[PDB]
RNA sequence: GCUAAACCUAGCCCCAAACCCACUCCACCUUACUACCAAACCUUAGCCAAACCAUUUACAUAAAGUAUAGGCGAUA
RNA sequence: CCUCCGCAUAAGCCUGCGUCAGAUCACUGACAAUUAACAGCCCAAUAUCUACAAUCAACCAACAAGUCAUUAUUACCCUCACUGUCAACCCAACAGGCAUGCUCAUAAGGAAAGGUUAAAAAAAGUAAAAGGAAACAUCACCUCUAGCAUCACCAGUAUUAGAGGCCAGCUG
């Protein structure tokens, strides 16, 4: 979103122009989520995706912040999670492609711990978060009842 | 043309006058013909007691003492309510001492209230 | 019957009764169940008693005989009101643990504020309730400069208030 | 200057609180009614 | 081209956000809260059911897992019913010929005076007054007040013969008595759910009219068939049915035999107005249903060609005009379109006053114009009948 | 704004369908149109324009039957309740149809021509070329757009392959498909041009305020 | 505008207010196959006739007892016309209404800018019976016009508006079931059946058990008043050329199961405080207590027929002009 | 009872049962003629005409008849120093009719 | 000598310091203050100054109004 | 003596000539009231039905084409709650306006005159000798555009749709 001047010099009217990028409705294969995305792309896109040597790749390695997408993050956080828990699920029924696919990617190895909270936005965290620690409270019956079974095992070993 | 004044029931067309009431609560429904059904389960019962003999007065004589408040906490009520059949049953599951884990079995729940008042 | 909700016939015109005590708290603490349900009724009748009876005192442009006693019964049924609300608490506190006797949420409106919304009981479940979910309890971006602007007209207010208690004392301390 | 016509349904749905809310503009005016500290809001 | 715009029909929903198609990973979705976040995803909720069952809210199982859900369609003839090629399909249907004109048996009970009410045509302009002018408060009186009174006043001075014949102290009229008759015809089964004002019942059943020299002649007459018209257009295709045979009592009921069905058009409006064609059909569909539910009542569901054949007679109107119906079921092997037939004799378009005057023009008088006490002779004909 | 088309019923029915007026105005009530609103009031009849339809559970050609020739006010021709086996169903009239006329929609393209009466519905491909046809389908299945006023007609020039073509009453060729269903004759209530109004009055009435070669297309 | 009297009414002690509006003295008392047609209406309605669409609680008096007494009136004048050839020329109205509007008493306005002025407290009737019969000629009088008899008329201590009734203006209409050009203006008989709101039933649930028979009581007085006194209307009395010869009219009104009967003899039309000075006459309403027609309908048959009933009915479809 | 949710009933559950009841009454002297029979209240705003009736019967033993109530407007036309209406609160007025005469 | 006149103290302003608020019960997005049924983001523009107006026109200290930019002008 | 006004409902207003008391051409405070039958407030699904105007409706007469309807099966048994009810009133003006039903001079509602004098000028009314004036829209027509369907045109289809143009008499 800027503007131009009207025929590339400054004394003629600055008016305002788009530039929008070319769309392309492509389709991929992911590897470690094994499922074909129909996915709109770029020209650019699919030019980082060569140089990645694959969406797996291209998505694996590129940062968050330069890949700018909630849906790329989300194949992130999706193939992070296959290769944190080194999934059964990716093929059943073949575990030497199994192993095969997943010492490919050994290099983005991260902790289950941490592969969950990946490209989630903080409204989303604060909702994961929120059902984390929701709990039912105790009844205080059961706290009063530890309290006092711990003060009469004190009065018994008095 | 009043801001200030309550909308009140009194206040609209017709069509507004019959829709809004006061505080009162709905006993039953609205059929066909607008005929009103009651529901007598939804009308409350005044569970009123029986007053013969009763040893209570509304008021209190002058001549009793002053007490100090102690309201009461849910520690004093299990020590009481709970507490011997504790010491009784740990010197020779909890539900056997009055304690429920659901109420859902239950006509008069604490949580939330089914109970008025 | 009728009378019960007029007293004594001899007390008619006496300008004064003598009436006891309220009901302190500490008092009721030591009743059971069945009988702070009788006392109920008892302060119950009593109260309709005076409420007729000061209903008609404005009629006939006449004092109270003694507005005491509506106090003392108003006195008495909050008192019982307490207590019994004292032992549901406690109860709710070792049989759930909750602390409101009714369930709701810190939500946060339209406008931006948090709010604990109370919540009212249904038959259907909220995702198909039509007029529940036209409420939004979610505020949109154009509602934080209004939080704004808000925060500082309770800052501005706080600020004039702590200022003017300062120049009070310093006026006590000229004086004193 | 019989300009003002009155009726309550013309009132309410043109300048009542649901109205009011119903666009992000109306919720705009309650919050600078709310801000001046008005006494009404709404209709 | 296809009915129902877009902008009527039901919105479609937003297509789902992708995280749903991601196979790793559970979405965050605002479920946990308990409303709309446009910034967390729409959950997808499990198809609720209401555990108990509460009747104002009761949605019904589709038309399948209802009980009788027969796949054999049935047409149904309801009152409402209006038909389209007017008699010549009531005679399809109902298996019959027809005769233009009363008989002689029901016509020759008022041939001498002595079958009379005193001054007839002072009271039946009584009749005609009162209900059509003198009867409400109202200025005129709309069809739907004058028309039933009209019946109901001619049937009370008809009534008003027990003097004469003490046999007439044995019939009654019933009211929202609702009989109900199958019958296979040619290829699909037919039904009538009969549902209209005044059966007059009686202990007695009618005696017959026609010989069997006319109801064996009637073999080598034709049902006048029709084409292109199917000749069930305008009944109700119903999947959902049951069989049964209702004579609109129960057993053991005393005046257990129809005589006469009044049935009539009281709408206020001409397009609702049932027109005289199609008013004669519901006759002939009346009588004939009625009628054949006598025969299943005393003859089992036997297709068969009945020895004491059963005759129930109708008066239908629409308030100034009689259309009279003498129904004589013969027959209840309906389904071949040979053998004996039903006979049915009629009268169209029998009014009994032109126009009435309820205000006077400036001229003529308030009052009726173009009264013929002819058609009141046909009334009372057919209420002496089987006295 | 609150625009709900009245264009709202699914079912196809028989009865005449209460119909709101648009005013000339959008679905977000702006005036797109100048100069309608405020005529008597009318009800609107469904036409079935796809002339054949076979009913449920039958097939091939079918006759109907008219009932009655009625006025219509939401256009320019009358049109006929025409019943045929369990269903009525309103079709546009042809200039001469009368009540108790027999119609026939017929389906099988012969190997000859059929020599068709003044009111029934052929394939095109069974029609002698150089009569005249109304009700004329764009599509095999697409329902009847076009040659649909009062009084109007075209006639058929000459076909090829599978391919019919026409000339539209603006005298515009059409190429058509061979199996697409047009009625013959030319439609009813002739002398709808030939009238006068004679006051505004008629004008108001049908809701009317004041105000302020191609080639030969085809469609194969 | 004026005050709208229902005959059939939920008030409370409304039969003591109607005689006050009405001038009426309330006297109780009065001044073989039938068993077997009135037992085949009575099960035709209960039994033999099958419902298609089931009969609630509810919905049943309009269903059920309805048809009931309708076929009861419809046969009873049927098989009654030789023993009584006036019934024979009686027109028989179904559900037909009867208005009568009058004037009884004063009142000074209370509020508002016609504050003190005499404006006369006028009433309306509006009543259907269920189905009444009118006859060309007129029954003889049961007591003589002006007859004493020393019991008095109530006289109420406050407005009429706390008797639940309310005030509405609209068309003041003076109608007997038919306009004043038909032949038969007299009435013979009137049969009511008391509403769903009025069964005895519900007064029962509610400890109002003592105005159960008063209901009938009121739909006495209201309805004949409003019938008879309309008779007086069409003959051209009025309040101040009051009636010369006492006008005479009858009513059996039911719950559909328990019988009352009644008589009516109009003397004054003269209700107004212009002319009730020199008015010692007044109308009479004789009456009697609730009866029930059956016990109880099982299966088959009915249980505890009584017959006297059938008797008043019968001897009230039995009377006679001269 | 006032100023409490109530509990809601679904079809087939238990009676909804109050134990005490939280709004109080006053019998007031008519202000015009009344019937013998008669008897007027003052209703707090929320109480029904049938909570009326169970109140009497239950509490007074009064046996109750009929009852008819009607909401009474109190004027906001009466103002501060400060020209601000001050408004007299409207209150629900019961008219007992008493059984047995 | 009438009308009047006088009056200090409510409070407020500017700083500093410190990061604020918000469920007695009940009711409150439906016609808010009503007990209870099948969807958010997308360049601010212009005034004005240039004595018109058309590109343009401001939104700790010190280097420094320096380098720069600019109808190389207003100015930045 | 007026009455072209009334009385009700609607919309609107919201206690605004009820009682007690007091201050002020000659409102404040207290208390009390409007009681439901009238009127609002309705409706279990799923399918499937609804060609024949109204007009005293009879024909007759038409066009601008019309304000009114169920059936099939399933589920269904409790019952009279809630709200409106007052007034001399509303919108204006510092003249006017107002929907509907009845009454069509009233059974209902009201008062043109503070007292006087009887100047001018001004307003209104009556009488007066003799004379008797001293453009747009649109039927219809023409032109141009447009071969077509689910938000107007239009649930229409070139006979269509849209845009254009056109003397005697009397009298202050
Ligand atoms: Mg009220
Ligand atoms: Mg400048
Ligand atoms: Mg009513
Ligand atoms: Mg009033
Ligand atoms: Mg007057
Ligand atoms: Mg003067
Ligand atoms: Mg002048
Ligand atoms: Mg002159």
């Amino acid at each position: 979103l800027g503007q131009i001047y009207a025929n590339n010099d400054k004394l003629s009217k600055r008016l305002k122009k788009v530039w929008k990028p070319q769309l392309f409705e492509r389709e991929f294969y992911s590897e470690i989520l094994d499922k074909k995305f129909t996915v709109t792309v770029t020209m650019r896109t699919l030019d980082l995706i060569d140089e990645a040597y694959g969406l797996d790749f291209y998505i694996l390695k590129t940062p968050k912040e330069d890949l700018c997408s909630k849906f790329g993050m989300d194949l992130k956080r999706g193939m992070l999670l296959r290769l944190a828990r080194q999934d059964p699920q990716l093929h059943p029924e073949d575990p030497e492609r199994r192993a095969a696919i997943y010492d490919k990617y050994k290099e983005f190895a991260i902790p289950e711990e941490e592969a969950e909270w990946v490209g989630l936005t903080l409204e989303e965290a604060i909702e994961k978060q929120r059902l984390l620690e929701e709990k039912d409270p105790v009844p205080l019956f059961k706290i009063y009842v530890a309290e006092l079974i711990q003060q009469l095992q004190q009065q018994a070993l008095s | 043309a009043d801001r200030m004044s309550k909308w009140t029931s009194k206040r609209g067309p017709r069509s507004f006058r019959g829709r809004k009431g006061r505080g009162a609560k709905g006993i039953g429904f609205l059929t066909s013909g607008w005929r009103f059904v009651q529901i007598k389960e939804m009308v409350p019962e005044f569970v009123v007691p029986d007053l013969t003999g009763f040893k209570l007065k509304p008021y209190v004589s002058y001549l009793a003492p002053e007490s100090e408040e102690t309201p009461l906490t849910a520690a004093q009520l299990f020590s009481e309510a709970v507490a011997p059949a504790i010491e009784k049953d740990f010197k020779d599951n909890l539900e056997k001492y009055g304690f429920e884990p659901t109420q859902e079995g239950k006509l008069f729940q604490l949580y939330p209230r089914n109970f008025l008042r | 019957g009728l009378e019960e909700f007029f007293d004594d016939p001899k007390n008619w015109g006496q300008e004064k009764v003598k009436s006891g005590a309220a009901w302190t708290c500490q008092q009721l603490r030591n009743k059971s169940n069945e009988d702070l349900h009788k006392l109920w009724y008892v302060l119950l009748k009593e109260r309709n008693m005076l409420l007729t009876l000061e209903q008609e005192a404005k009629r006939q442009r006449l004092p109270m005989p003694s507005p005491e006693r509506l106090d003392k019964v108003v006195d008495s049924m909050d008192a019982l009101d307490k207590v019994v609300q004292e032992r549901e608490d406690a109860l709710r506190l070792l049989q759930t643990g909750q602390e409101r006797a009714r369930p709701g949420a810190w939500r946060r409106d339209i406008f931006g504020r948090i709010i604990w919304h109370k919540f009212k009981q249904w038959v259907i479940p909220w995702h198909l309730n039509k007029r529940y979910n036209r409420k939004r309890f979610f505020a949109l971006p154009y509602v934080d400069h209004f939080l704004r602007l808000e925060r500082e007209k309770r800052a501005r207010i706080k600020a004039r208030k702590e200022n003017l208690e300062r120049k009070k004392a310093k006026i006590l301390l000229k004086k004193f | 200057g019989n300009e003002y016509q009155p009726s309550n349904i013309k009132r309410k749905n043109k300048h009542g609180w649901v109205r009011r809310l119903s666009t992000p503009a109306g919720v705009q005016v309650i919050l600078r009614r709310m801000l001046k500290g008005r006494k009404s809001l709404s209709h | 081209y296809e009915w129902g715009v877009r902008s009527t029909r039901k919105s479609e929903p937003p297509p789902l956000d992708r995280v749903y198609e991601i196979p790793g990973l559970e979405p965050i979705t605002f479920a946990g809260k308990m409303h709309f976040v446009p910034w967390l995803a729409r959950p997808i909720f499990p198809p609720w059911d209401r555990g108990y069952k509460d009747p104002r809210f009761y949605r019904s199982p589709p038309l399948h897992e209802h009980p009788l859900y027969k796949d054999q369609a049935c047409y149904i003839f309801h009152h409402r019913c209006r038909l389209l090629e007017g008699v010549k399909q009531a005679l399809w249907l109902t298996k019959t010929k027809l005769i233009e004109g009363l008989p002689e048996k029901v016509l020759s009970l008022v041939d001498d005076p002595r079958n009379h009410i005193e001054n007839q045509d002072e009271c039946v302009l009584n009749v005609i007054s009162h209900a059509r002018l003198w009867q409400t408060t109202e200025e005129i009186p709309k069809r739907e007040t004058y028309c039933p009174v009209i019946v109901d006043n001619l049937i009370q001075l008809c009534k008003s013969q027990i003097l004469k014949h003490p046999s007439l102290a044995r019939r009654i009229c019933v009211q929202n008595s609702t009989f109900s008759a199958t019958w296979n015809r040619e290829s699909l089964l037919l039904q009538v759910r009969g549902s209209g004002g005044a059966r007059l019942s009686t202990k007695d059943p009618l005696p017959t009219i026609a010989s069997r020299e006319e109801i064996e002649a009637t073999k080598n007459h034709v049902l006048e068939t029709f084409y292109p018209i199917s000749p069930i257009i305008d009944l109700h295709e119903c999947n959902i049915y049951d069989v049964k045979n209702d004579t609109g009592f129960q057993e053991g009921y005393p005046y257990p035999y129809p005589h006469t069905l009044y049935l009539l058009d009281k709408a206020n409006l001409r397009p609702h107005r049932l027109q005289p064609d199609q008013l004669r059909a519901k006759m002939i569909l009346f009588a004939f249903g009625s009628a054949l539910a006598q025969a299943r009542l005393l003859y089992g569901n036997d297709a068969k060609v009945l020895e004491q054949p059963v005759v129930v007679q109708s008066v239908g109107t629409d308030g100034r005009v009689f259309h009279f119906l003498v129904f004589q079921l013969n027959t209840t092997d309906l389904d071949c379109n040979e053998g004996v037939k039903n006979l049915a004799w009629v009268d169209s378009d029998q009014l009994l006053y032109q126009h009435f005057w309820c205000l006077p023009v400036i001229v003529e008088p308030v009052g009726p114009v173009g009264f013929k006490p002819e058609t009141f002779r046909k009334f009372l004909a057919l209420y002496l009948h089987g006295a | 704004a609150n625009f709900v088309s009245w264009k709202s019923r699914t079912k196809y029915t028989i009865t005449p369908v209460k119909m709101r007026k648009s005013g000339g105005r959008d679905h977000t009530g702006r005036i797109r149109v100048h100069g309608i609103g405020g005529g008597h009031k009318q009800r609107y009849r469904m036409i079935d324009f796809l002339r054949f339809r076979p009913e449920e559970t039958k097939s091939g050609p079918f006759e109907e039957k008219v009932i009655q020739v009625r006025y219509d006010p939401c256009r320019s021709a009358d049109i006929a309740l025409v019943a045929g086996g369990s269903r009525k169903r309103w079709i546009i009239a042809t200039e001469n149809m009368q009540a108790g006329d027999t119609i026939l929609n017929s389906n099988h393209i012969g190997r000859m021509a059929v020599a068709a009466r003044e009111g029934d519905a052929h394939p095109l491909g069974a029609l002698p070329v150089g009569t005249l046809i109304n009700n004329v389908e764009s599509e095999p299945g697409r329902g009847a757009q076009y040659i649909r006023a009062a009084g109007t007609c075209g006639v058929l020039l000459r076909k090829v392959n599978g391919t019919a073509i026409i000339q539209l009453p603006s005298k515009r060729q059409m190429q058509v498909l061979e199996t697409c269903v047009a009625t013959v004759g030319r439609v009813s209530n002739v002398d709808h041009n030939k009238r006068v109004i004679g006051k505004a009055g008629r004008n108001r009435w049908l809701g009317k305020r004041p105000n302020s070669l191609p080639p030969m297309k085809s469609y194969v | 505008m004026k005050y709208m009297v229902y005959p059939q009414t939920f008030a409370l002690n409304a039969d003591r207010w109607y005689q006050y509006f009405t001038k009426t003295v309330f006297l109780s008392g009065l001044p073989a196959a039938l068993r077997a047609v009135a037992c085949d209406c009575l099960l035709q309605e209960h039994f033999y006739l099958r419902r298609r669409r089931r009969v609630h609680r509810y919905e049943e008096s309009e269903v059920i007892s309805l048809p009931f007494l309708d076929q009861l009136v419809s046969t009873l004048v049927g098989l009654l016309s030789p023993h009584n050839p006036a019934l024979a020329a009686a027109a028989l109205d179904y559900r037909c209404p009867v208005h009568f509007y009058w004037v009884r008493g004063e009142e000074i306005i209370p509020r508002g800018h016609r504050r003190g002025r005499i404006d006369d407290l006028r009433y309306q009737i509006d009543d259907k019976p269920n189905n009444q019969i009118r006859i060309s000629k007129q029954l003889a009088e049961f007591v003589p016009l002006d007859y004493s008899v020393p019991i008095e008329i109530p006289t109420i201590k406050c407005k009429p508006d706390k008797l639940p009734l309310f005030k509405r203006q609209y068309e003041n209409h003076i109608f007997v079931g038919s306009k004043t050009a038909d032949p038969c203006c007299y009435g013979h008989t009137q049969f009511h059946l008391l509403p769903d709101k009025l069964r005895r039933e519900r007064l029962l649930r509610q400890n109002c058990a003592d105005q159960i028979e008063v209901v009938f009581r009121a739909n006495a007085i209201a309805s004949l008043f409003a019938w008879t006194g309309a008779q007086a209307m069409y003959q051209g009395f009025w309040s101040e050329a009051d009636v010369t010869r006492p006008f005479v009219s009858q009513a059996v009104i039911t719950d559909g199961k328990y019988f009352s009967f009644f008589c009516y003899q109009l003397n004054t039309l003269a209700l107004t405080t212009q002319a009730d000075q020199n008015n010692p006459r007044k109308n009479i309403c004789w009456g009697t207590q609730s009866k029930p027609l059956y016990e109880t309908i099982e299966d088959n048959d009915v249980k505890g027929f009584n017959d006297d009933v059938l008797l008043q009915i019968v001897h009230f479809l039995l009377n006679r002009p001269k | 009872a006032r100023n409490v949710v109530y509990p809601l009933y679904r079809l087939g559950g238990p009676q909804l049962r109050v134990f005490r009841t939280n709004f109080f009454i006053q019998l007031v002297r008519p202000g015009v003629a009344q019937p013998e029979d008669t008897v007027q209240f003052r209703i707090p705003m929320e109480m029904t005409r049938v909570d009326l009736r169970n109140y009497l019967e239950g509490i007074y033993n009064v046996p109750v008849a009929a009852v008819r109530t009607r909401v009474q407007h109190g004027s906001n036309k009466r103002r501060d120093h400060r020209n601000v209406r001050i408004k007299k609160p409207d209150y629900k007025v019961a008219y007992v009719q008493l059984a047995h005469g």
